[PDB]
RNA sequence: UAUCUGGUUGAUCCUGCCAGUAGUCAUAUGCUUGUCUCAAAGUUAAGCCAUGCAUGUCUAAGUAUAAGCAAUUUAUACAGUGAAACUGCGAAUGGCUCAUUAAAUCAGUUAUGUUUAUUUGAUAGACAUGGAUAACCGUGGUAUUCUAGAGCUAAUACAUG
RNA sequence: AACUUUUCGAAUCGCAUGGCCUUGUGCUGGCGAUGGUUCAUUCAAAUUUCUGCCCUAUCAACUUGAUGGUAGGAUAGUGGCCUACCAUGGUUUCAACGGGUACGGGGAAUAAGGGUUCGAUUCCGGAGAGGGAGCCUGAGAAACGGCUACCACAUCCAAGGAAGGCAGCAGGCGCGCAAAUUACCCAAUCCUAAUUCAGGGAGGUAGUGACAAUAAAUAACGAUACAGGGCCCAUUCGGGUCUUGUAAUUGGAAUGAGUACAAUGUAAAUACCUUAACGAGGAACAAUUGGAGGCAAGUCUGGUGCCAGCAGCCGCGGUAAUUCCAGCUCCAAUAGCGUAUAUUAAAGUUGUUGCAGUUAAAAAGCUCGUAGUUGACUUUGGGCCCGGUUGGCCGGUCCG
RNA sequence: CUCGGUACCUUACGAGAAAUCAAAGUCGGUUCUGGGGGGAGUAUGGUCGCAAGGCUGAAACUUAAAGGAAUUGACGGAAG
RNA sequence: GAGAAUUUGGACAAACUUGGUCAUUUAGAGGAACUAAAAGUCGUAACAAGGUUUCCGUAGGUGAACCUGCGGAAGGAUCA
RNA sequence: GCGGGAGUAACUAUGACUCUCUUAAGGUAGCCAAAUGCCUCGUCAUCUAAUUAGUGACGCGCAUGAAUGGAUUAACGAGAU
């Protein structure tokens, strides 16, 4: 994801020529976020698709896709503690959103709507 | 295929049955200057035979009276 | 058509086909030397090949200065000078030895060290 | 919708070649080696091949083992109006390979002089007869393949009128 | 006169059910199905016209059953398909003929597009079944698992004589950079035979390998104690925000997989899916690979001394080596990392889009002229040719 | 003055890497020619020639550059 | 009247064997040349006007780089 | 008509070049083991039941060399393998 060991990982880039430019679309979108990948970023259309697809602002396109994705979002509202733990509860399909419980765990959902978990496994 | 193309006559001696040389104005893809072809194209006069060496006549679709004489020459314009 | 005779790139390798590397019986293990800017002997071998059956010189680098490769000892040949141009030091060889490998793995590795492998 | 860098020099700017940065491969090799889904997996000798398997199916095409006749096998409530055998229909479909083929091949567009089991629509006719024949039985010739003489018998097999 | 497609030659009965009537006791009536003829139709195959075709001209002459007519002969049919006779033509520098090379297209990779390089998998068409030859059977074959004669190989044999062809699947040997089990099955789809149902190494599946893409990804939380440097604010007393270490820290939660029990769907077989409770085990199933002089993010200390070694390029190593080698010290990516193959981009370096020639490589010594390419000009419609734009197929969107 | 050849000189616009050009700026129709240096105008065949030789015409392989425009300074059996 | 076998004749396809001719590959007596590589031999050719200005074409001659005849160029300043 | 003796290059192995003596003064283009070679079954490849000819070179030239001439080079024979 970039990086080394656990602690490390936001922290030998910057914060929360070349290398620095691909750091600084990175680290204040960690900030507020930080669930980026490098071989899903291709895709996202740093090379590839979307945001060649599309001209509109590509900076809050790539702020976009990760507020959707359930994992990094969950985050934010304090009920899975973890980002790589909000991994697990989406795989599990623990994180109802709808309330519907999720098919693909690669789910691309949104901020927006309301979450909570499924009635069954409620607060473990 | 349709259309009356050209058609001068090369060979005559027989009863019939002539040969035509036909031309075109193709265009070869990469120089996109004009071309010009040859062709050897059997065509059936008629049992009167009026056709010279020469003469520009009109082909047209037909009956195979032989199997690669599918071609018919009905008006004769020039005579040579 | 039209065109001004143009030839293809070519890689400056007697052997050919479609294929990576090649196996080849050997001759004999030199220790030759080098051109002007230079010094020390620089070791290789006369590697002749199975499918393709050309005479070539491949460089042999290791750690290990009479490092097993003998006189029919079954290669693996691979490029380095074919990528790239060919050396500057010692010419002639464009061809690098590959360690511990082909059907009978009989050419050794790099010995006496102990970082990583390569 | 296209961004170049380094190396010819004391230094500079052109010309120009080379080397490198990127994306890609039925992949191959070194090294490390923890999973999954989906996809792919002889490119070389269209070289030579052991062994097992890839081509059958109907009894709903018939006599119909009753009446009369040997032996053996299977089934049942009792009759078994019995079958597995000999005949007929497919093996040209499907699968594999690119040796060969600059081709009347193949690819665009067409054209006429034909054929076509089976399938599908409609009319009339569908009568009256004859002869052989396996299977089977008793014997006989060969290492095996392959079969010989002789007697009985059905057909939508065969031949008349 | 409006068009396109399709279309031909000699009997064969068996079966279920039933009233009246007739009977040489095998008719007749009703219903289902088949065979010979006659005319359609659907599906599939032939045959043929025209156009476009790769390089090499250090390949220039080639062509008699050859171009075509006449007649018969042959064919399912058009026909030099074939022969006899007659005429002497036909092809070619707009590239004949020869030699070398090669299956072709839908398409696949790369690119901004132009183009360049390819023709794997898939799908459509052609051609081939040890070698060479011929035929039959048949509607269809000059036939992979059909037949006959001949030749070479390997095999059996009573030595008289026979039996064979994996460019079908799995596998053996040899070739090689190198590529998987002598597995399971008729359920599903499709093909073959009135239906039942049987056959299928087709196919539907399984096993093998980071081979690649893809996602989870190479791990991340709420709370508390202590020490150091930097910045805002300061009533200078401290307070806030904030993390390279540290603690038997505390509360724990969490996947992937196994095992027992319950519950569920298809089965001929191998491995079973999903949710919840309880117990146990393992633990995000051990992280490595590559680089650190410039190009190209990243330096210091020891050891070795043109040796040992590294090298894609230019180069480094013969005493203070950021290039060798080891350490600690850094950078970049990560289940991939590096190398090797080869195509394309970079390359406006074969220029169609889109290139130069006073001095860098480049105007033929100079005239002249044919084929060829190009064309000042008035008024016109028709004819000929080039170039579109629109409609036919497939995909997405629209509808259920 | 008006026309053709135009030793040529000199120069603005403009162009080019620049010296310079005054079209070698810039335009068309058509033809010739170039794709790093060495190997090479060679090897071999064809063709021409009386003969020396001409014309057409490569590769293996080697190498990392060859080359143009413009500058500074030392030196001269160079000048002042 | 039919089938099998034998004999004769006609026409078609292709193989096999022998001879001539052309192309390609391998082995190869033998022969000529190049590239890379330290030291050498002989001369000073080129390099300043290198103390005969050079180079290229061509012809003759020499141990040797070479020398000489003939033509031309600036690749000697300046438009010789 | 057209020379001797002596010394000399990494390393097996050789003499470019240099010195010295002697005489009037010491040879080019091109070729070689001969109608000429003591030494020599020299030395190597291919051929042959053996094969030295066929044909391929070696260098170890007793003693090759431009006008009573080297060298280019087609036609012709009761002449030679």
């Amino acid at each position: 994801r970039t990086y080394s060991k656990t602690y490390s990982t936001p922290k030998r880039p910057y914060e929360s020529a070349r290398d620095l430019l691909t750091r600084d679309e990175k680290d204040p979108k960690r900030l507020f976020e930080g669930n980026a990948l490098i071989r899903r970023l291709v895709r996202v259309g740093v090379l590839s698709e979307d945001k060649k697809k599309l001209d509109y602002v590509l900076a809050l396109k790539v702020e976009d896709f990760l507020e959707r994705r359930l994992q990094t979002q969950v985050y934010k509202l304090g009920l899975a503690k973890s980002v790589h733990h909000a991994r697990v509860l989406i795989t599990q399909r623990h994180i109802a959103v709808g309330k519907q419980i999720v098919n693909i765990p690669s789910f691309m959902v949104r901020l927006d709507s309301e979450k909570h978990i499924d009635f069954a496994p409620t607060s473990p | 295929r349709g259309k009356i193309l050209t058609g001068t006559v090369v060979s005559t001696k027989m009863h019939r049955t002539i040969v035509i040389r036909r031309a075109y104005l193709h265009y070869i893809p990469k120089y996109n200057r004009y071309e010009k072809r040859h062709k050897n194209v059997p065509v059936h006069v008629s049992p009167a035979f009026r056709v010279q060496v020469g003469d520009i006549v009109t082909v047209g679709q037909c009956r195979p009276i032989s199997k690669t004489v599918r071609f018919n020459v009905v008006k004769v314009s020039a005579a040579a | 058509n039209y065109k001004k005779r143009l030839l293809g790139t070519a890689f400056k390798s007697s052997p050919f086909g479609g294929s990576s590397h090649a196996k080849g019986i050997v001759l004999e293990k030199l220790g030759i030397e080098s051109k002007q800017p230079n010094s020390a002997i620089r070791k290789c071998v006369r590697v002749q090949l199975i499918k393709n059956g050309k005479k070539v010189t491949a460089f042999v680098p290791n750690d290990g200065c009479l490092n097993f490769v003998d006189e029919n000892d079954e290669v693996l040949l691979a490029g380095f000078g074919r990528k790239g141009k060919a050396k500057g030091d010692i010419p002639g060889v464009r061809f690098k030895v590959v360690k511990v490998s082909g059907v009978s793995l009989l050419a050794l590795w790099k010995e006496k060290k102990e970082k990583p492998r390569s």
